[PDB]
């Protein structure tokens, strides 16, 4: 698979890309953090 | 966990009380590392809801 | 007997081979250890 267009959509999994300081698509985030007991609550959102 | 809804996250489990197995995968462990408590002589559990 | 292929299988007994630091098949283990009273319990195993 490969994409030549797009709105806002994140993805994880595979990888060969090297986080280039020039362009890493937008931003990069490594590793999996949350332990076992760490629970998370999320909100709807939206601005203005 | 992006906006409002959850991407894919899932909370479910099961346990391997099996002798002999490295355990960690890709630097991280399964989630914890413990040796056998050497269980129940005359104890039990009370299950509620 | 002689083998030109194989999975994981150990063997003892005969010998003329000289434990070459280059290749000794995999690993080498000399002598018989356990005395009389030494009892041993083994487990199933398997990983991942």
């Amino acid at each position: 698979d490969k994409v030549m267009a797009g709105d806002e959509w994140l993805f994880e999994g595979p990888g060969t890309y090297i986080p280039q300081k020039e362009v890493e698509v937008v931003e990069i985030i490594q590793a999996t953090v949350i332990k076992q007991n760490q629970a998370l609550r999320l909100r709807a959102r939206k601005e203005c | 966990f992006d906006r409002e809804g959850k991407g894919r996250v899932t909370g479910e489990e099961w346990l391997v009380r099996s002798v002999g197995a490295y355990l960690p995968a890709v630097f991280e462990e399964v989630l914890d590392l413990v040796d056998a408590v050497i269980l129940t002589e005359k104890t039990a559990l009370h299950l509620r809801a």
